[PDB]
């Protein structure tokens, strides 16, 4: 992974319990690495699941870090 | 898990204030005080003097 550039192409399905608490979170879709042509290529998957949750930790992680 | 799992957890600390004391002397129970002085001393000194 070292010195590579990663792109996370992510959709998140989310059932509810109340206005604020999700009764289920799903966050998936492919991780891609930039090649030396600037073409991207699928190397990985995101595969977060969950029951009761006050947020999507994946998109939080990538807002700060990415 | 939000701020109900990480908030009923972060404890309350108590910074001390300055109770300045007059530092009057410790009076010991009479039984301890008779041990210090000789028994003969009771009634012997005129305390007016």
């Amino acid at each position: 992974l070292l010195n590579k550039t990663l792109t996370f192409e992510t959709e998140t399905e989310v059932t509810f319990k109340n206005a604020n608490i999700f009764s289920s979170v799903k966050c998936f879709g492919p991780i891609k690495v930039e090649l030396p042509t600037k073409e991207t290529v699928e190397i990985g998957i995101v595969d977060y699941e969950a029951g009761a949750s006050h947020g999507n930790p994946v998109v939080d992680f990538l807002k700060r870090n990415g | 898990n939000g701020n109900s799992a990480d908030a009923a957890y972060a404890q309350v600390e108590i910074q001390p204030r300055a109770n300045i004391q007059l530092d009057f002397p410790e009076l010991k129970p009479y039984k301890q005080v008779k041990q210090i002085a000789p028994a003969e001393l009771e009634g012997l000194l005129d305390l007016e003097r």
